[PDB]
């Protein structure tokens, strides 16, 4: 608990000072997914193969 | 493509309305095992130029 | 004038002829109520400041205190903030084209440019578009705070539309203007501009009347025929301010416009003008940023005389072409290939109503993309497989390629638009979005600021998504780029991506920019260009890139040498001299200079009763122009570049038991006033 | 996605939506949009079921 409070507290000190501008653009942009149906024919092998 | 946009747009089956042929040639086709349709209009059609054509036996 | 003799029942609303009595009138002499007489009254003179400087003295020089020769406000081409001040420096008044600023604090921010670049104390106006009830949604607002701040915002101009009666009110009395400008079309317009005047007689407004015979907009209603009806009960209106344009290139070309022998075409009285404003005259100037092409284009089209300026309607005249606008309003352009293009789909598809539209389209659509990508400036988007196809039949990664190249300029490696980087940016956001799959990971793009070069930035990030290189764009992430392409609040879409009912509404829309910059033309061929341009002053427009500065002045200069011959004889110590121009009347117009008491050793005591304000501010004007009378009769005071209020303008308030000493040939005022007791 | 789009789970609207535009999956009960992810963890049970 004291290593999560003083986290949250030094976290929020910085959101302040540093101003909440900035952090968050600390977090960063992750990306969502999405769905990718394609139809995808039988893969064709090469000729030699 | 055309699976994308059917399962969009709920069109995956179109049903037909008119045959390739026309009523004047659904005869002619079926006597002439080399007729086959050709495009148009985005459309694949029967024609007359296709029917006992000259040149489908070269 | 005329005495209706026969009847005695006194008097026309407007006073255009006497009655029986007027006969009458024993008053020792002021029975002998004159005529208005255009020839002599407000004739062009001339006038020579104490610097040696002559000016053309009309009604409208003596509003803005310089010539007679304004430049019109383009949207295209006045809305450069580099063209407008280097011509305020030439010294010659220009209304700042609001319609190219979408944003109040971009058009801050550009006037907030000209005013660090203009000389100290020059004012300049705004053209504002009335029919963009978005731009008047801000931008009037902004004017009201801003003129309180104090810029030298000196006008504004409404063109393309009459504001009512009300609502000019408040643009009159709310906004500190000095004079406020309209662009009638129609006669009607006109009875509304008077209708506007004669309920301010006090705030000056300029009248710029424009013909059919002009560039840009474009109006029906012929040249003269309106006014021709309308210089009489102008006249009798002594606020409005005419200007008359729409055609004019040269010296010679508008001197009897100035002189007003042109009505002698229509045997009438000589019907001078107060001003000339400029319109497509000025774009081939050096100081303008049109394309040197798009100049060279212009020099080569051949003007048309006003007699067949009609023509237009149908074929090149001269290489200038009329055409619907998005709304059917004519649009005189030069003639191109791309603007033969929208002349021919506005002449088929466009006039078709919404049902066959698709189908006309559809018939046609190989044909349309072919001078799509031939002739116009907003090229068909899709291609690939080296190939023209459509937009659902490419990979992502050329897609992506597709729009770099038409939203990119490689040579200046810059983005046509920020909003367009943020379209590509938020493309590839949906890219990166598909082709990852449960990842919860990070983005390749986490500041769209990454994109100012995407041609490295994007050829790089196609390996982290290698198959986005080989399958096509799919149709969720096709509906979504065409909902991307008509977001709200960007600015349009420099291709064509589709073809439906929406096709002007990709194809019109922002068509003017490209005249600027012909660098984002696919090929920099001027011929897709949109390019706005007046036909028959186009038979003047015979130099390029000539000093804005020079125009103007090696017309003023025509100007005044003509009239140095023809009403000064050749001689110029003839020509009147006054210390400053402007500000008050020399010429003995309907204004109080008759209760204006001038001196040398002068006192004259006053109570709070007599006189009233504006009156007592004149009796110590004094008659001519000295300094005294100026900073006495001054309407602005300049602080280093702002124009507030006067301050004399009311601490000399009319006061009880006071008195004023203005002795020594105004070498000094001094005014006393009692205080208990004393004074 | 597939198994809701034929069980008649998620419908794809387009077009404007509540003012807003819209090209994506939306919800067929409330019709309000869905991400291409909350569809399985929003459905997986029913579909199941
Ligand atoms: N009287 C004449 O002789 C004459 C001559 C030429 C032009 N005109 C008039 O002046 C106007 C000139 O404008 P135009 O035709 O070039 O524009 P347009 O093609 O009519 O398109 C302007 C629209 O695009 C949006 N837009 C444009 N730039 C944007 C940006 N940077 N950011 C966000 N949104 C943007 C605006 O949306 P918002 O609603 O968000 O602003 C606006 O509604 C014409 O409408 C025409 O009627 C008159
Ligand atoms: C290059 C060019 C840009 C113009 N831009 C505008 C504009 O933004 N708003 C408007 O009401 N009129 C605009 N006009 C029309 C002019 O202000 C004026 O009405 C017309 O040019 C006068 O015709 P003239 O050039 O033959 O003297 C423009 C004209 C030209 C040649």
């Amino acid at each position: 608990d004291i290593r999560r409070a003083v986290s949250i507290e030094s976290a929020i000190e910085q959101k302040v000072v540093n101003g909440d501008n900035v952090d968050a653009n600390y977090s960063k942009v992750m990306v969502e997914p999405r769905a990718n149906m394609k139809f995808d024919f039988p893969t064709l092998k090469s000729y030699d193969e | 493509r055309y699976m994308h946009n059917a399962i969009t747009r709920n069109t995956m089956f179109v049903a037909k309305d008119k045959a390739p042929y026309s009523d004047e040639l659904e005869q002619p086709v079926y006597l002439d095992p080399l007729a086959r349709v050709e495009e148009n209009k985005k459309k694949l059609v029967f024609s007359d130029k296709t029917i006992q054509s000259s040149q489908s036996y070269v | 004038r005329i005495i209706l003799a026969g009847t005695l029942d006194s008097n026309p609303i407007d006073d255009e002829y006497g009655f029986k009595h007027e006969i009458f009138q024993t008053s020792a002499d002021k029975a002998i109520k004159w005529a208005p007489d255009w020839l002599k009254e407000l004739r062009p003179t001339l006038v020579k400041n104490s610097e040696g400087k002559i000016y053309v003295k009309t009604k409208f020089s003596q509003l803005l205190g310089r010539a007679p020769l304004m430049v019109a406000g383009m949207t295209p081409t006045t809305v450069n903030t580099d063209i407008v001040s280097a011509s305020l420096n030439a010294g010659y008044h220009i209304e700042l084209a609001g319609g190219g600023y979408f944003s109040p604090v971009m058009m801050t921010r550009a006037i907030d440019d000209i005013v660090s670049r203009i000389k100290p104390g020059y004012g300049l106006g705004i053209n504002l578009i009335y029919v963009n009830p978005f731009m008047l949604q801000w931008g009037i607002p902004l004017i009201k705070d801003l003129r309180e701040k104090g810029y030298p915002i000196q006008s504004l101009t409404i063109g393309a539309g009459v504001p009512s009666i009300e609502v000019a009110t408040e643009y009159i009395e709310d906004l500190g203007l000095t004079h406020l400008g309209l662009k009638p079309g129609s006669v009607d317009a006109i009875s509304q501009v008077i209708a506007i005047a004669k309920a301010h007689p006090t705030f000056p407004i300029v009248l710029q009347w424009t013909g059919g015979r002009g560039g840009g907009h474009h109006s029906f209603e012929d040249f003269h025929q309106p006014i021709i009806q309308m210089y009489s009960k102008i006249r009798r209106c002594s606020n409005i301010v005419l200007v008359a344009g729409s055609g004019f290139g040269s010296d010679e070309d508008t001197y009897p416009y100035l002189s007003g022998y042109w009505s002698e075409k229509f045997n009438y009285p000589p019907m001078p003008f107060d001003g000339v404003l400029f319109g497509s005259r000025v774009m081939t100037s050096k100081e303008s940023h049109t394309s040197l092409a798009a100049k060279k284009l212009i020099v080569e089209c051949k003007g048309v005389p006003d007699q067949q300026w009609e023509q237009t309607y149908k074929k090149p005249t001269g290489g200038i072409i009329t055409v619907r606008s998005e709304m059917g309003e004519p649009i005189h352009k030069i003639a191109t290939r791309g603007v033969m293009f929208w002349k021919e789909l506005d002449d088929t598809i466009f006039n078709l109503p919404k049902n066959k539209l698709l189908d006309a389209l559809n018939k046609k659509r190989d044909h349309i993309i072919k001078k799509l990508n031939n002739d116009f400036q907003k090229p068909w988007f899709g291609k690939n497989a080296n190939g023209v196809c459509d937009l659902q039949e490419m990979t992502y990664k050329e897609v992506a390629n597709r729009l770099v190249e038409l939203m990119y300029v490689k040579k200046s490696h810059r983005w046509i638009d920020v909003s367009l980087r943020n379209m590509y940016g938020d493309f590839l956001r949906r890219v990166e979005e598909r082709f990852t799959s449960s990842a919860g990971t990070v983005s390749l793009l986490q500041n769209f600021n990454q994109l100012n070069e995407p041609e490295q930035f994007t050829a790089d990030f196609f390996e982290k998504f290698p198959q986005a290189g080989k399958q096509l764009i799919s149709e969720e992430d096709c509906d979504y780029f065409l909902m991307l392409a008509a977001r709200p609040g960007q600015k349009p879409v420099p291709f064509v991506p589709v073809l439906d009912e929406r096709f002007e509404f990709f194809f019109k829309k922002d068509s003017l920019w490209q005249s600027e910059d012909l660098e984002s033309v696919v090929d920099e061929d001027v011929q897709r260009t949109c390019i706005l341009h007046g036909p028959v002053a186009s038979q003047y427009t015979s130099k390029v890139d000539e000093p804005i500065g020079d125009i103007l002045n090696s017309i003023h200069e025509g100007h005044i040498a003509r009239l140095i011959k023809e009403e000064y004889a050749g001689d110029e110590s003839k020509i009147p001299v006054v210390e400053y121009f402007g500000g008050k009347k020399p010429a003995s117009v309907s204004a109080t200079s008759v209760n204006i008491i001038d001196g040398n050793q002068v006192v004259y005591e006053i109570d709070s009763e007599l006189p009233n304000k504006q009156e007592w501010l004149d009796l110590l004007a004094g008659t001519e122009l000295n300094w005294l009378q100026a900073f006495i009769s001054t309407d602005r005071i300049v602080q280093g570049s702002k124009h507030v209020s006067n301050p004399l303008h009311d601490i000399l308030t009319p006061a009880k038991h006071s008195k004023v000493t203005i002795d020594k040939k105004t070498k000094k005022l001094t005014a006393f006033e009692n205080i208990k007791g004393d004074l | 996605i597939e198994m809701a789009w034929i069980m008649g789970f998620i419908k794809y609207h387009n077009g404007n939506l509540k003012g807003k535009p819209y090209s994506g999956w939306v919800d067929a009960k409330t019709q309000t949009p869905i991400d291409e992810k909350d569809i399985k963890s929003k459905y997986e049970e029913e579909i199941l079921e």
